[PDB]
């Protein structure tokens, strides 16, 4: 997993139907980081440090084996820097 | 904390009771108890996550049995600043 | 067999005999020969115990004769 | 207290006995008597709703077989304001 | 004395008759005579209850082949203060 | 109102019984009791032709098993202005 | 009066309707009442002796139903001297 | 007169029964009145044997079917001087 | 109000239950309980004749089966005045 | 008044007949009708125990036939004074 | 005289019988006439050994057949000291 | 403590039983033993609500089968102020 | 000396029987008699546990035959200090 | 009194059924009554805590059948200081 | 009861003929005291003459623009028996590419072609000059 | 408060979870935690008789289902002073 | 005294019950309490034969069904004064 | 932190596994180790109740198949201030 903080939301409408009806969230390892996007099976806010586990991991964390994600947040940390 | 539970009953002795455990069970605030109608009452607490998931689990096991029931029993880890305006702020 | 001075009855002497054939309790001072040797309730009967150990007033009258506004 | 209790009788023995017997057994005010016409006497008692139960039937059960009879025992616990215009308010 | 005794006869000549045959029998005194209508007329007489007693057999006794005859001979031992006022309390 | 009411009954108990129920089921005002002689009670009320008919219906009802009874119950939706001089204009 | 009625009762219930029926029944004075033992209780009544025959028939009438019962009702028309003593004055 | 005589019965109307009977059958002096318990009121006189016997005669019929009844009728000619003190000198 | 109910039980327990659930039940105050003897209780209430209805009725449900029962329930609508000797004002 | 009177009822139109037939019924105040959520209306009158009585039972009777009906009639002769505080003194 | 001699009978007039042919059969002295409450009555005596048997085979045998009966009769020859507490010395 | 509880028994001997089952199961008061005659013996004991059903429960198990035995043991959490005039304060 | 023994027989001339065998049988000082109403007497014995098992034996088989007999023979081998305020001292 | 009772019911007649009943067992003053919505009604009371388990039996054994019934009786012996604020604290 | 009745009738028709049996409170009743599962019907098992707003699935109630069997005029035969019509017997054949959808196609091209070519045999048809599968 | 009230627990984690569960449910004090050995740990708490049954039933439902469970759980209202010595005063 | 009595048990509830059940029960002194492992628990009691063999017997009775239960209650009138020394003297 | 995650085992071997995985899950503090008795052995740890649910979850699983396995494990998010007497501060 990595330790990514939350920037914004991502929103994707020619998204594939696989995707399914899932939040989308922009995410980095800090501020100026490269941003990546990860589905959100929690519920983020923006600003919050979360736990994103890589590929097949994240397709079962985002609901089933055969989800087009190899990002996804598992959790917020409670308490991080 | 910032930290949300809601425990849905149907009628107000099972939410009292549901307050009671998740306020005993953790450091968790009641903040708030709604009538929603048809006999719906939500009692919301506040608090960080670990407090929350005690609580809200004290509170479920506690007004299961009491009455009508449990319509719901829900933990927010983080709750959006929008959500915020919808919920109450001290109980009434 | 209680041997010596007797207090008991006998044929020749008289004046001791009212009552020396009745079952008195307690201690014997008599023989057993003339007077001989479980309760279990209160043997005066009570107005109260005779009968063991609904409403009426002035509401029971005229059962079906008064008509008007009902009460329940 | 404003409950009606009447006691028509046929005849004045009949009635006075009821009358007799509803001011004894209850608290009613013997309001007036009536000659109807035909030998129809009315003995009329407002008092409380219950005091007026206890008239009506301690005077029924009285006149009953004195004379030629009763015609009829009635309770009316409130009657309207118009009702009131034809009751007498004192006895003569 | 406060007993009261009544006679009610079908017509005036029946009460007249016992209305004297009750005076002379006992110690008691006429109160008064009403005409009940219908053809009732009621005469009353106001004595102890001893006195009552005899005057209301006699003038019973002393109406019943006089006239149409008697419709009821009723005897009040204590007259409650409130059928005082349907009651005649007359010099007559 | 100028519809009328009329309920004629053996007595004034089965006549009080009816003028409580007319006057309270509908609109019409009590213009009058009246003792027609024999034992005969006859209560009046001026109304609304709708009125007097939900009130002279009410008063029937009411009056039918009381006493001696009803002898009549009957509406007149316009009485002749000469019929009102035989007509009562208040209780007595 | 100088009459002497008695009425015994399984009681004091049956005791205070047969006092209530006998001193509203007749011209009697309430003299005395004796809880004897055994739950016996005894209303003494005195008055004049047709006052006293007419209130102790309607003492032992009213209580013969009233509890556990009515035991004696009896009238002394007149009371040695000697028995004045064995009786109670006022009802204190 | 020494002698006494002593009537036992079921409740005290039956007693003030046979305390007038015995008083007014002889010229026995009423010397007492008491209430064993249960229910047994036993009236007691004093007078010449002869007197007593008379009186005691009397109160034995008078009050056999007064009430619950007479338990005990009883004539001792003679009390013994130790037996005085349990005997009541004058009715309370 | 001026009636009276009372409630005659076997034992005190019965009573004191007739007591409370009578007090508890209609207007009524409670005036008096009477040790009667022989295993008799007699508790009395004063109110208006509809409230000693209603705490009669609930009273003598009470105590029914609590202990040894009820013996009797009486309603008196209204007392004499002659009965008040009789009858205790307040509870001693 | 102290008696209570209450008739529940599913729907308004309902609870108005029991309210009309109530306060017609007999001398009771309409103190309150309440919107208790659900559709139930609550329809409460405070007079004496008497009148409370006569008029629960013709709100019960009116109102069972009407619309979806009644769901309780219930009569409480003297609230504890606690719940006072959470009984309308006056209707809104 | 240490002995104790006791009859118990079924009322007072067995009990006075006895301790009448107990004083008089022996040198005895009467201390003690008790109402143990239920109608027994027990008199006490207090002589010599055979005094007191003598006395109380008279005493039963004078009491057997006198009203309700003998309960019991019984002799105690030499009485505890702490029994004696208990005991009355005088007759009262 | 407000609650009563009451233990009636046939017999001082039951009534001692259960009054030292009662104070020793609970933290209650005796606060009177009663003779209410009959050989009713009426044990009150007043304490917490908790430890008076404790004290009872206990009391009518140890004088079940003790003497003549239990005839009723009832608990009322709170009587009305106008029964606790009826209430002994201590026991004598 | 804390244990009680108690005895309760029909009358007291079992009881005095009882108190003699107790006294004579064991080291038990006797505290009181009570007169308990209904014929019921309760000898009461306080001593150590075997002092009072051996007396309250012995004075059963005294009274069991005596008079009308034993009702209870119960020990109490520590006696609350609450319950002593209901238990004779031992000067009686 | 820290304790909390709570009844919530199907209307409001079971309701103040349920405060009445609850206020008049036990120590428990009535804090509040609300309308849940849904047609449930809750009514609250607080006292020692045995008084208010005693007062919550009650209340649901008399709310039981009246209406639509109870849907929860609940107890909560220490309320948290959070639950204090969703209360509705108002005897007064 | 006598004289003046105005309790209902069956002679006198008007606004009190109505609601028999569902209005209590008369002086009738005091005396005797003494569907479609959906609005819209199902969208598969209706099609709407005229669609749009002409739209008879759903049931309005009220005052609505519907017209019962009872009223004549405007639609019906006062709209199509005005023009005389002789519908001949012409059904013909559709030339289009719908109805060209299901033509018989000669034997579907096939690919023995080897090496890295992209040679898809699944997708959809492509082809290359001559009819050769792409 | 001088109740006892104590669960017993096979482990300790059960014992803390019901220390912590009687000592929220009541205003109780946790007195001391006992390992009885055999892996039996008692929890003993002390407080008044309704917050000690509160916190008891408290206890034994939380602890019910942590680790192996509730071997027992008890009250003593009131305990003797010679069980205090054995009963630990303060948890250490 | 210096006879022992031992009720053992399985843990320490059911042995507090046993103690407190030997203490109230008779004028023992509870001298240990011992933890021998296992589970067991072993309450010990000393004072004279018959305190001792009322209190092991009132202890086994209360503790029988408390807990694990009982396993052993045994009394020993006097001990060897070598087993005086494996005897505790005080609880700790 | 002050919530309480504890885990008990059949066992040492287990217990040390769950204290070590405990310590190792999350930032808890090692506070205290128990020989309960029986072979039970409890590990406490005290942190941030996020971290103390992390703990004592990670613990459980590690320990389930270690040795003789695990009894419980337990979260206490609040604990009483009452508990943390019983509860250990420092391991030893």
């Amino acid at each position: 997993m990595k330790i990514m903080q939350v920037e914004k939301t991502l929103v994707s409408t020619n998204r594939i139907a696989d995707m399914g009806h899932k939040p989308l969230l922009v995410v980095w390892e800090k501020p100026g980081a490269p941003r990546q996007v990860a589905v959100d099976a929690i519920g983020c806010i923006p600003g919050d440090w979360v736990l994103c586990v890589g590929s097949s991991a994240a397709r079962e964390a985002a609901g089933s084996k055969s989800y087009p994600s190899d990002l996804t947040i598992i959790g917020i940390i409670d308490q991080w820097n | 904390g910032i930290a949300l539970g809601m425990i849905e009953t149907r009628g107000l002795v099972p939410a009292i009771e549901a307050a009671d455990a998740m306020t005993k069970a953790a450091e968790v605030r009641l903040v708030g108890r709604q009538f929603v109608g048809g006999g719906y009452v939500t009692v919301l607490v506040r608090g960080e996550t670990g407090a929350v998931n005690a609580a809200v689990r004290a509170g479920a096991d506690a007004c299961e049995r009491v009455g009508d029931g449990l319509v719901a029993a829900h933990i927010i880890a983080r709750v959006h600043s929008e959500v915020e305006n919808i919920l109450p702020k001290a109980p009434q | 067999i209680i041997s010596g001075t007797s207090v008991d009855a006998s044929d020749l002497v008289t004046g001791n005999e009212i009552g020396e054939q009745q079952l008195i309790s307690g201690d014997a001072y008599v023989g057993a020969q003339q007077t001989g040797c479980m309760p279990t309730d209160f043997s005066i009967q009570t107005p109260a115990r005779s009968a063991q150990n609904r409403i009426t007033g002035p509401g029971m009258l005229a059962t079906g004769l008064i008509t008007g506004t009902p009460e329940f």
